[PDB]
């Protein structure tokens, strides 16, 4: 809706501003200003353009104020596939943005490899990922690239526990010396044992 | 010459030529039954030929594979080879392939297999090479001679509580 | 090292029976997370929450350990960086916990040496025991037909007055105090007035020397507790058995009583999460929690744990979901039967019904 | 919006088999067929079949494949029609699938004409009254329960009864002299036995590769989806419909199991938005299963003789699916589980089967007088069990005890070994007229054969192998006392 | 020259082992019952499955590792193919996930593919060897068959499948590698302790070369659990495409339900009979539809199957017990009475049914197995309603029909014979065991100096492929088998029965009941 | 007699909380998953 209004006037960037505008001023309304809304009754609602005002209302009436990031966002990958513009989303690490030289080469290989991509115009659009430590990602178009690490005390062993030793029985080969002493080689065997279990 | 029809009447491979050469450059007996596995996915059946062939193989073969295998015994792979010849197959045996089994029994020592295969020879075949008979009584007197004529336990006398029923 | 999201701020959002849903700005914190209430909200206990499932990539669900009551919407949340952790180690033995490890007994601090978390990874394939051997319990019905291995699982199934308690405390005085290694005693949605029984059986036993050294850890969250804390108790109990099986190669005894409770509970909160039930109406995964909480209960490399769960069957129906889902996941099985302990008969063991792994002339005479 | 032949859609769901299709142009007509021509990298062609209109833009379907590597927004063509299937001689001796694609591997049918496997059924108009016994050689069915010619005829029974092997025999009985064609259809049913099927024909020469075949096979199996099995029996009647009125030939149609074209639809139901109704089977089960068997019916033209074997899931005769299917049919044989584990094949229960032309009207006097007899006896010597059960036989007036040893030779002679069951029995089958069947009984019902060892009329066929099996018993009882004898 | 992936969108909501999926605006999609990795570290990566496509363009996934890893905002990258594992002669003796990933102990294959054609099968022909006497004999089993094994719990189910795995180890190792029968054991919801006592068992008969186990516990997630047939047999189909015959054991399927019933509630499912749903008849439809035998001209190969299943109170009238019922070949129901009765294996002949008949016996068997059929089903009606020759025989081969381990065909045959026969009628039912035993592992004739046979003896194990090759009843073998039999059985009452006969001590009394017993786990 | 028309009765009084139960529950399915659209109404018309 907003976009076929917009493209009625010829101007997008008003709604661009205008959800800046509400984003800004979101951030000082008390928590949880979506279910007691009233868009008519705040006055920083009041200096947005007529179409995003009447969608604001239009949320309002529904109560789905909550979805107005996410319309933002649909409203935005419409702006630029209309202006033939693609962006590429760099995720960095938190305060890491600093050297992004590496990641626009890698954006622009990116966008020399898709050929759909061809009349469009590059930009980049970092955001920050507390999942990565070091390096850095980039995303254009699906295509996902990542060049980033992230994080590589407790009680190894117990020393006093030590594994008992298994004992074997001895076996005396079968001849008729052994069945003639089968009684005296079995009460060797198991002194033999009894010696392993205890120690000596 | 006439062409092979399958179960569904699709037609088979006949040309089993090639496949014979192959069994006859193997070194372990084993390997000649993937030839035979290949066969059958190539929807070439193996006939009367290629079967001798594979009982040639695993009678001058060393050992099944190239590292032992325990319990393996030439004598029981050539048998089952001839249940699936005969019943899975419809081929009946011919005598090559029973001497070679004959043969076997005869280099193995097993004078007692020997016997059965004699009668089988001299019940389905026209007797049976007068070579292999007498060899093999060879290895029974043998026997006699050093009392391996049957296991040794079998032999000592037991009775109602002297057996040991593990 | 420190969890990425201690201190979290979260906002409460909406509050339905135990279940409240937290909206956190900065993202939702791990599932499993422990929040704690900040606000004072008038009430006379601390509240504390367990995040259970992620609604959106900022809104979790999560169930509470103590009463909701007097709990409003936008309340002040805190993450405390990690799971509920419970005390583990010899300062735990001659104490009463609860689900989230505060000793009850109102003695003096445990100073316990570290915490451990109550979730945890069961033992794998490579960790696992090949010992059988049999555990004399002196009842004859037991150690002829249906014996025990020392180190396995054994279930009690049986109704409602039936015997399953009193043959628990007959294998306790015939086993557990004269045992070389250590006792958990998990009470979880039973008698309260029991719990107190058994304190006072093992005091006067000295199991418990209370100016010595103790044999017996007792861990209950009992039917007064609210579905949350019935769902935890035995993995923090289970837990504490797990310290002394792994990082001190003891043996130990575990004694639950009931693992039936545990499912019911974990069925109550089901249905305010808004799952489908399945038959009966118990919780779709009800197969899943048994298998995490049972496969924990085993005797690995290190050590062994003889696991005896007392199993609640409702209305008499042996067919019930929640016992019959527990016979593969025990290694012996005492059924007892309502009609034999009308006749006279104590205990009601229904033989037929029974049934043990070590019934093998490999392993026994 | 007339003709939809070639418009497009896009694929805006996918759940399990059924697939939610868009039209901007709207939603072609219901039971149409669409075509996924995007290249999704799979093995084998998607096809669906529109069932429900979500609105004038959005369509429901059910996929004849499975639905894998499908994704949303995928291109959809549409047929022009619903799902159409060769006919005519030139399917003879060949088997195909619900889609009518050939899948013998024996090289490409020639057909001069398709038709829609949807039809509207006959009217009333359109009914032909034919009261004409079928002798299908089995001494049970010919005399309790007889066949009619161009009738509907239901094989209820549980797992492993003996339906299939019924079958089996009545092919070998019936097809193989049928002076017509023959239709068989499997609905979701082992696959190897289907292959048995398709030997045993070729074997018999039903299906003559190189010369001229008299029988059809489509087979829709438990391995194919639902959206298959839910339409494979309406492809092969539709096959046998065109038989009957272009071709006007009196045509046989075997289908194995009827009760999976229920099940599949139960299946699908549960995505379809559709609250379950009783034993979890759909709303529609009533009304779906009627269209279908509405169709298959004799008319005017031509007429079809239909077998058909109804599943009874866990031996439960009040279940809705196999109760559904007792009006509308004209002959029910009903196997029972009990009769099975006595030795007793076939296993049919006489006390619950029925015929339509079990009247004096349509069938000899003779006849009817001999199976209402056969019956009456059944019913009062269950009655003499269970005093037998308490009292003991000994106790049993004269008079009931008569009808205890004439019953009893009863059970044992409505047993009968098949020609298909030579490998379960061990015995070569036996093929027993109709006059033969009606003579052997009548003569056991009044006592001609009371003398006869019992034994003597277990799996044999007419009163000629009764009396050759009681001289062998003879025989080999008199060397056993001779034997002893010498002892 | 990147490693780009496919990125479809976002980590929605968590809701135990299933996730949801929010997909990026304008990105490719992903297809329908594909794989797909959830990025956990930018490094590590969480296994999902497709499940659902909305209209919403949420996506359902159903998680498969590394479940705890997984959080709400993650990213999700597309593969965009089906799920494949190795499969090859290198898998044998390994213990397996429904993934392939080996699990330590102390070619891919696609797994949804499509069963094999009408005219891709054959008739079986081929039998297998359970190494018991009543399934052998009353139940035959053919390569390429399903055999449903139905019974209550703690009634021998899944040992009879083990010990048939273990059967085929002593034929593997003499006849080619051609006609060795491989093994795929699957366990579904069982405790890993189990899987460990069965890996130690089958290495000690020395299984695992021609074993390999696919395990999901219950710890695992129900994905692993849904998908470990479906990969099982996928490695067995291996084999069956290459001219070899496999065996593929299920244990079991009903967990495999209950697991499909969690997945399928958790997702919005609607719920059918029993909650289960609707589409659980066609789960296991496709499953064992897979298991086939191929014709000659695709090579030959089969794969058998063995799914277990489990039962409450001996109820067969279940939903899903039903199921499976209805698409297997035949059942094999064991009984809980008959198991406390001592009767073990327990198998129900009565309730059991093998639907492919004699053609899954040899030719051996199958005149043996003819006339014991007949006396058996005389024997159950006598009694049911006097020492006559059906009688004296039918009791004495309900005796032979008690095993602990599996028995060398050899063996089995011969004694089934000398019962037939009527070699046994002189014996009493108490000593069949014990007569047996003295017939196979040891050799009366050649102890008392009375065998005049030239080749016939128990002793010589390979004249079990004569036997299976010309029959007992052969001019061949039959003249010296009665000579052996006729002997043996002189000799046995003469030295044995008479002494036992005359046995009054408490003493002696004690030492025979612990023979006779251990003779009927011997033997 | 007394005690089977018991079980009798009290399985028919099962079997019909059973089947409802279950009828509702996939009652209660397609109620949870249904979806309803934005109100497209005149929100200013009032
Ligand atoms: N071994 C026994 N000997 C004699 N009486 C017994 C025995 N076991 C149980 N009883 C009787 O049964 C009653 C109930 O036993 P118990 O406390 O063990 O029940 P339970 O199985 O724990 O059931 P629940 O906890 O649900 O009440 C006892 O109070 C006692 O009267
Ligand atoms: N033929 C047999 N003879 C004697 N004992 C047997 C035999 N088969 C199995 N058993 C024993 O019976 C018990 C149950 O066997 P098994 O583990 O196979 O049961 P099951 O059907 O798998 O039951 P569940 O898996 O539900 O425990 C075990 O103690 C096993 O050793
Ligand atoms: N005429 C018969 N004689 C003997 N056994 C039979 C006969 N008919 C069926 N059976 C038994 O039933 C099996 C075949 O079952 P089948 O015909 O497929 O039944 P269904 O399709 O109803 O499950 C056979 O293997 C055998 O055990
Ligand atoms: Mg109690
Ligand atoms: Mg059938
Ligand atoms: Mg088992």
């Amino acid at each position: 809706f907003l976009y076929k209004a917009a493209e009625e006037k010829g101007n997008f960037d008003n709604i661009l501003s205008d959800f800046q505008k509400i984003a800004a001023a979101a951030s000082k309304l008390p928590i949880f200003w979506e279910r007691t809304a009233v868009v008519e009754k705040i006055p920083e609602f009041k200096q947005l353009s007529e179409p995003t005002f009447f969608t604001l209302v239009w949320m309002q009436n529904n109560g789905m104020l909550e979805l107005i990031q996410e319309v933002a966002e649909v409203y935005e990958t419409f702006v630029n596939a209309k202006q033939k513009k693609a962006v590429a989303k760099i995720f960095v690490a938190p305060g890491g943005e600093k050297n992004v030289e590496e990641a626009r080469r890698v954006a622009e290989e990116l966008h020399k490899g898709l050929k759909e991509l061809a009349d469009y115009t590059l930009v980049l659009k970092t955001v920050v990922d507390r999942t990565i430590v070091k390096g850095f990602a980039v995303e254009l178009a699906g295509q996902y690239v990542n060049k980033a690490e992230g994080q590589q005390r407790a009680d190894e062993v117990d020393y006093t526990n030590l594994p008992a030793p298994k004992p074997q029985k001895t076996v005396w080969d079968d001849n008729i010396e052994t069945e003639v002493l089968r009684k005296y080689l079995d009460g060797l065997s198991q002194y033999d044992m009894e010696e392993a279990k205890y120690g000596v | 010459a006439a062409k092979k029809y399958d179960l569904f009447g699709y037609e088979v491979d006949t040309n089993t030529a090639p496949w014979i050469e192959k069994i006859k450059k193997c070194k372990y007996y084993d390997e000649a039954g993937e030839v035979l596995v290949n066969m059958n996915v190539s929807n070439c059946p193996p006939d009367i030929a290629t079967y001798n062939a594979t009982l040639q193989c695993i009678y001058q073969s060393p050992s099944k594979q190239s590292t032992p295998v325990d319990n393996e015994s030439k004598f029981c792979a050539m048998m089952d080879l001839l249940e699936e010849m005969q019943h899975r197959n419809r081929l009946k045996p011919n005598e090559e392939s029973w001497t070679w089994v004959m043969k076997e029994c005869v280099k193995s020592g097993q004078f007692r297999l020997g016997y059965c295969i004699q009668q089988v020879m001299e019940t389905e075949c026209k007797g049976c090479p007068a070579d292999l008979v007498k060899a093999n009584e060879a290895n029974a007197q043998k026997a006699k001679t050093e009392g391996k004529e049957h296991p040794g336990h079998l032999s000592q006398q037991a009775g109602l509580f002297d057996v040991k029923v593990e | 090292p420190v969890a990425d999201h201690k201190g979290r701020v979260g906002h409460v959002s909406q509050v339905i029976g135990a279940v409240v849903d937290v909206h956190f700005a900065d993202g939702v914190p791990p599932v499993l997370t422990a929040l704690d209430v900040v606000d004072k909200l008038g009430r006379d206990e601390p509240l504390t929450l367990e995040i259970v499932q992620h609604l959106d990539a900022h809104t979790g669900r999560c169930i509470a350990m103590q009463t909701t009551d007097l709990l409003k919407l936008k309340a002040k949340v805190v993450s405390t960086g990690g799971n509920i952790s419970v005390p583990v180690g010899r300062e735990t033995l001659g104490r009463i916990f609860n689900v989230l490890g505060d000793a009850i007994d109102q003695r003096g601090p445990v100073g316990e040496k570290l915490r451990m978390p109550i979730h945890a990874v069961a033992p794998k394939l490579a960790d696992q025991a090949a010992e059988d051997a049999v555990l004399t319990t002196g009842i004859k019905v037991i150690d002829l037909i249906l014996p025990y291995c020392k180190g396995g699982k054994i279930g009690l199934f049986g109704g409602a007055g039936v015997g399953k308690t009193v043959i628990i405390m007959e294998l306790i005085n015939n086993v557990a105090k004269g045992h070389g290694g250590f006792s958990v005693f998990a009470g979880v949605g039973e008698r309260t007035r029991e719990g107190t029984d058994l304190y006072l059986e093992m005091m006067q036993s000295k199991v418990i020397d209370l100016k010595g050294e103790s044999k017996c850890v007792l861990v209950y969250g009992q039917m007064n507790e609210p579905p949350g804390a019935r769902a935890r108790v035995a993995q923090s109990a289970l837990t504490m058995a797990e310290y002394f099986r792994d990082v001190e190669g003891q043996d130990v005894l575990l004694f639950i009583d009931n693992i039936f409770r545990f499912t019911q509970a974990n069925s109550e909160v089901s249905a305010l999460l808004g799952r489908i039930p399945a038959a009966v109406g118990y919780q779709p995964t009800l197969a899943e929690d048994l298998g995490q909480l049972q496969e924990r209960i085993t005797s690995t490399t290190k050590g062994s744990i003889t696991s005896v769960q007392a199993v609640y069957v409702p209305a008499d129906d042996i067919t019930d979901p929640a016992p019959a889902t527990t016979f593969s996941h025990l290694d012996a099985t005492t059924v007892l039967d309502r009609a034999v302990a009308e006749s006279g008969i104590y205990p009601a063991v229904n033989p037929l019904e029974c049934a043990s792994r070590i019934m093998d002339p490999d392993v026994i005479s | 919006v007339a003709d939809h032949k070639g418009r497009v859609g896009h694929v805006s769901q996918v759940i399990g088999a059924v697939v939610d299709v868009h039209f901007a142009d709207g939603v072609p007509p219901v039971l149409t067929a669409l075509d996924v021509v995007d290249k999704l990298g799979r093995d084998e062609p998607l096809t669906l079949e529109i069932v429900q209109h979500l609105d004038a833009h959005t369509g429901r379907c059910i996929a004849m494949q499975t639905t894998d590597l499908l994704k949303l927004k995928a291109k959809v063509v549409s047929t022009g029609g619903n799902i159409s299937v060769p006919v005519g001689r030139e399917t003879l001796g060949r088997i195909f699938n619900v889609l009518g694609d050939a899948i013998d591997q024996r090289g490409p049918v020639g057909e001069k004409l398709r038709m829609p496997i949807h039809a509207v059924a006959p009217k009333l108009a359109d009914q032909a009254a034919e009261d004409a016994v079928l002798t299908t050689g089995i001494k049970v069915i010919d005399l309790i329960l007889p066949y009619c010619k161009g009738g509907k005829i239901g094989l209820f029974g549980g797992a492993g009864v003996g339906k299939t092997v019924i079958i089996m025999e009545l092919i070998n009985n019936v097809a193989k002299g049928h002076g017509g064609f023959s239709v068989f259809a499997g609905v979701g049913e082992r696959t190897r036995e289907g292959t048995d099927l398709y030997l045993e024909m070729m074997q018999s020469k039903v299906i003559d590769l190189k010369g001229e075949s008299k029988c059809v096979l489509v087979y829709g199996q438990m391995n194919e989806p639902p959206g298959a099995r839910a339409r494979v029996a309406q492809s092969a009647l539709t096959m046998a419909e065109y038989f009957r009125d272009v071709e006007g030939q009196d045509v046989l149609l075997f289908i194995d199991n009827i009760f999976r074209f229920t099940q599949a639809n139960s299946e699908v139901s549960a995505l379809l938005g559709r609250i379950p109704a009783a034993v979890g089977y759909q709303p529609t089960l009533a009304e779906d299963l009627g269209q279908l068997q509405e169709r298959i019916t004799s008319t005017t033209k031509g007429s079809i003789t239909s077998v058909q074997a109804v599943y009874v899931p866990a031996d439960d005769i009040t279940d809705p699916a196999p109760a559904t299917t007792f009006s509308h049919l004209d002959a029910t044989t009903v196997l029972d589980r009990a009769v099975a584990e006595s030795g007793i094949y076939p296993a049919v229960n006489p006390l619950e089967c029925a015929s339509r032309i079990m009247d004096p009207d349509v069938i000899s006097v003779d006849h009817y007088n001999v199976a209402q007899d056969v019956v009456q006896m059944l019913t009062k010597y269950r009655e003499l069990q269970d005093i037998i059960a308490v009292l003991g036989i000994d106790e049993l007036s004269e008079e009931d005890k008569l009808i205890v040893d004439r019953a009893r030779k009863l059970v044992k002679f409505l047993s009968q070994p098949f020609q298909v069951a030579e490998v379960f029995t061990g015995m070569t089958g036996h093929y027993v007229q109709l006059d033969d069947t009606i003579d052997s009984f009548s003569g056991l019902l009044m006592g001609t054969y009371d003398q006869v060892p019992e034994m003597a009329f277990y799996m044999v066929g007419g009163i000629n192998s009764v009396l050759e099996k009681a001289k062998k018993m003879a025989e080999e009882a008199a060397e056993l006392e001779k034997m002893r004898r010498a002892r | 020259f990147f490693k780009t992936t496919e990125m479809i969108g976002y980590v929605h909501s968590i809701d135990g082992t299933i996730a949801t999926l929010i997909p990026a605006p304008g990105n490719p999609g992903v297809a329908y019952n594909t794989i797909i990795q959830i990025q956990v570290s930018p490094t590590t990566f969480a296994a999902g499955l497709v499940f659902n496509l909305e209209k919403d363009g949420r996506i359902g996934i159903i998680l498969m590792d590394n479940i705890t890893e997984v959080q709400s905002g993650q990213k999700v990258m597309a593969t965009g193919q089906l799920l494949h594992i190795p499969v090859g002669a290198g898998v044998l003796g390994k213990v397996v996930n429904p993934l392939g990933h080996e699990v330590p102990v102390g070619t891919l294959g696609k797994v949804d593919t499509g069963a094999p054609n009408i005219v891709s099968r054959s008739p079986v022909n081929y039998n297998l060897l359970t190494g018991f006497k009543a399934v052998d004999t009353m139940i035959p089993i053919g390569r390429g068959q399903r055999e449903l094994i139905v019974g209550d719990r703690q009634t021998g189910k899944t040992s009879i499948a083990v010990s048939t795995i273990i059967n085929q180890v002593r034929i593997n190792q003499q006849i080619l590698s051609k006609n060795a029968v491989i093994s795929i054991y699957v366990s579904i919801g069982q405790r890993c302790s189990n899987v460990a006592r069965i890996h130690r068992l089958l290495q000690s008969y020395g299984a695992l070369r021609y074993t390999t186990v696919m395990a999901a516990t219950a710890a695992e997630p129900a994905g692993l659990q849904y998908l470990a047939p479906y990969a099982g047999v996928t490695m067995g189909e291996y084999f069956m495409n290459r001219g070899r015959h496999c065996l593929c054991v299920y244990d079991d399927l009903s967990k495999q339900a209950v697991a499909y019933r969690q997945i399928s509630l958790l997702l919005r499912r609607p719920p059918g009979r029993e909650a289960y749903p609707g589409d659980v008849f066609y789960l296991h439809s496709r499953l064992l539809e897979r298991a086939a035998m191929l014709s000659p001209g695709k090579g030959g190969g089969s794969v058998t199957a063995l799914p277990i299943v489990e039962t409450l109170s001996n109820d067969v009238t279940a939903y899903i017990v039903t199921n499976v019922i209805s698409i297997t070949d035949g059942q094999i129901y064991l009984d809980t009475k008959l198991f406390t009765g001592g009767q073990r294996p327990a198998v129900n002949i009565g309730l059991s049914v093998s639907r492919v008949g004699s053609s899954a016996q040899n030719a051996a068997m199958k005149g043996v197995a003819g006339k014991l059929k007949g006396i058996l089903a005389e024997y159950r009606k006598l009694a049911a309603d006097v020492q006559t020759i059906p009688m004296i025989r039918g009791a004495r081969f309900v005796a032979l029909f008690n095993q602990k381990q599996p028995s060398y065909f050899m063996n089995a045959i011969v004694s089934l014979y000398a019962c037939l026969n009527g070699y046994l009628d002189d014996v009493k039912v108490q000593y069949v065991k014990f007569y047996e035993y003295l017939l196979v592992h040891r050799d009366l004739g050649i102890m008392y100096g009375t065998a005049k046979n030239k080749f016939f003896y128990m002793y010589v194990q390979e004249l079990n492929y004569l036997i299976r090759f010309f029959t007992l009843n052969s001019p061949i073998l039959h003249g010296e088998l009665e000579e052996m039999l006729k002997q043996h059985t002189h000799l046995f009452l003469q030295h044995y029965q008479s002494k036992m006969n005359a046995i009054k001590s408490e003493k002696d009394v004690k030492a025979l009941k612990n023979l006779l017993y251990s003779c009927k786990r011997a033997v | 007699q007394q005690r089977t028309s018991s079980l009798y009765n009290k399985t028919r009084q099962f079997g019909i909380t059973a089947a409802l139960i279950e009828i509702l529950s996939a009652m209660s399915s397609l109620e949870g998953n249904a979806m309803k659209g934005v109100r497209r109404n005149k929100f200013w018309e009032g």
